[PDB]
């Protein structure tokens, strides 16, 4: 499975960091996509570097669990669920 | 929670024809919206979504416009098939549907077809009596029916069930029950059921002598 | 080719909990979402909320808080809706749809499914009166034979004729309660030189009583 941690930082830019915990996946082609608490659009996605996904926005609503998602195309391959104030790097 | 004022409630145009319903959101939906037709007794059916991206399968003679805040939806070459109502749909913060349009057909007058029919003998066995009255196949939907008893005009006991547009022949259909008593039945004699239609100045009179 | 199933109606005295139904067949369960929609005898459509199977996540509207639960058995591929504390103003039309493919939350649907016709009342359940309608002592192209049904509940009643052999003519009237007594009415319309040779056949079957009644039309002696 492609399973995934994320990470977010805000105290006051909104940022959300998503790292593969799978040791191996090719990493091409896929994109993450983060759904819901969102200002304009209802989707959004990711950018890529390394192998780590980054989006940087402060349209977050910070409100309810989000919808994090990754798509190879316009297929999606796995979801989850996360409250973004829960998942604070120290 | 966005109101989605729907516009007409009910309309009708002509064989082939083209209609247009309107629909006017509260806030800006962001061009999230979609039109669903919705037959009779089955469930409804998604024709348009996202303003004006069509289902597969459903043909070219449905059409769809709009931004922001008011969207439009038509119809061309109406076939018999589309007889129907029709929704609306945002789903930029909820889900709220329009009031719906209630689709007919105009076809040719066509007189209403009266039969009667006294109450069985199962019926006046148990203390019942109900003497009925079918019209079937008329146009237009305008009807009235008048039970009248040695040509008193009977109001109380009266049950009448209408039908919608059937999407054969494009007619309607009405059912009265005058319901009774088999002593209030087997006191009097005529049982008439006059029905007032556009195709006819004199009322389509139609009753039984109980002899 | 998808296929979203309800049972037809369920009839269940108020102040209990049900849990309606919804079996998806055609698609991978785990890959789009279910809305339910209620519908009054004479309003519109009114959304309830929408359920995620991949991990039953809720996003239901705030007009049935604590009334609907939308669940999830991903085994059997099925949705199902619970409804508590039942009264008279939740006697309506229960829709399941299936949503169109995407991971947003609020988002139209495209295949609905045919409705549960939830019948909210205290009322005995009564099997229904069949009677005939023959023209009498009434002679020209086309004659026309009726069948009503009086003193039936709860809903719904299957009226056919010849057990289905006959359609077109067929005029199954809606319902109309009366002292929490419905009564329905049925007509069919045959060629003269027809009906006397070849029987007509009026059938009324009712499953909440569990009852099917025949009756053949016969004018007189
Ligand atoms: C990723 O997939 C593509 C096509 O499926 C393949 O050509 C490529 O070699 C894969 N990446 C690695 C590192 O093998």
């Amino acid at each position: 499975d492609y399973s995934f941690s994320c990470y977010s930082q805000l105290e006051v830019q909104h940022s959300l960091t998503c790292a593969f915990e799978d040791p191996d996946v090719n990493t091409t082609n896929l994109e993450f996509e983060i759904c819901g608490a969102l200002v304009e659009v209802k989707c959004l996605n990711f950018r890529k570097l390394q192998e780590i996904y980054f989006i940087e926005t402060k349209k977050f609503l910070l409100i309810g669990k989000s919808n994090i998602c990754v798509k190879v195309g316009e297929k999606s391959l796995t979801c989850k669920k996360i409250d973004l104030t829960t998942i604070v790097k120290p | 929670d966005i109101q989605m004022t729907q516009s007409p409630s009910s309309l009708s145009a002509s064989l082939g024809g083209k209609v247009t319903i309107t629909c006017k959101a509260s806030q800006d939906i962001k061009k999230y919206i979609a039109w669903y037709q919705h037959k009779p007794g089955k469930g409804p059916r998604l024709l348009i979504h996202y303003t004006s991206t069509l289902q597969p399968g459903i043909p070219s003679r449905f059409s769809g416009s709009g931004s922001g805040r008011d969207y439009s939806f038509s119809i061309s070459n109406l076939e018999p098939v589309d007889i129907a109502t029709y929704y609306c749909l945002q789903y930029d913060n909820l889900l709220t549907f329009g009031a719906g349009t209630k689709l007919e057909l105009k076809r040719a007058d066509a007189a209403p077809t009266v039969s009667i029919f006294p109450p069985s003998s199962e019926q006046l066995t148990s203390g019942g009596a109900s003497v009925v009255c079918f019209l079937n196949n008329f146009y237009p939907r305008d009807i009235n029916v008048k039970w009248k008893i040695d040509g008193s005009e009977r109001q109380n006991g009266v049950l009448n069930s209408w039908t919608d547009q059937d999407s054969k022949d494009s007619t309607y259909n009405m059912s009265s029950t005058l319901t009774l008593t088999k002593d209030e039945y087997e006191r009097h004699n005529s049982y008439t059921c006059e029905a007032t239609h556009k195709t006819s100045t004199s009322p389509i009179v139609k009753s039984f002598n109980r002899n | 080719q998808v296929q979203l199933q309800q049972p037809g109606a369920e009839l269940v005295m108020p102040g209990a909990s049900v849990k309606l139904s919804c079996k998806a067949s055609g698609y991978t369960f785990t890959s789009y979402w279910m809305h339910w929609v209620k519908q009054r005898p004479g309003e519109g459509l009114e959304w309830i909320g929408e359920i995620d199977p991949s991990d039953s996540y809720t996003n239901d509207n705030q007009k049935f808080k604590g009334k609907a639960t939308l669940t999830v058995d991903k085994s059997s591929s099925t949705a199902y809706m619970q409804l508590s504390s039942l009264t008279s103003e939740d006697s309506a039309v229960y829709y399941c749809a299936r949503r169109l493919y995407s991971n947003s939350y609020y988002y139209a649907m495209d295949y609905w499914g045919q409705g549960t016709s939830v019948t909210v009342s205290s009322a005995k359940t009564t099997p229904p009166s069949v009677y005939p309608l023959a023209p009498g002592s009434a002679t020209n192209s086309m004659v026309t034979l009726g069948c009503l049904v009086k003193g039936y509940f709860p809903e719904p009643v299957t009226v056919t004729w010849n057990s289905g052999s006959l359609s077109s003519g067929v005029h199954t009237f809606p319902a109309v309660l009366q002292s929490d007594l419905y009564t329905l009415s049925s007509s069919v319309t045959v060629p003269s030189s027809t009906w006397p040779s070849q029987t007509v056949t009026c059938n009324v079957a009712h499953p909440a009583s569990s009852t099917k009644v025949d009756k053949k039309i016969v004018p007189r002696d």
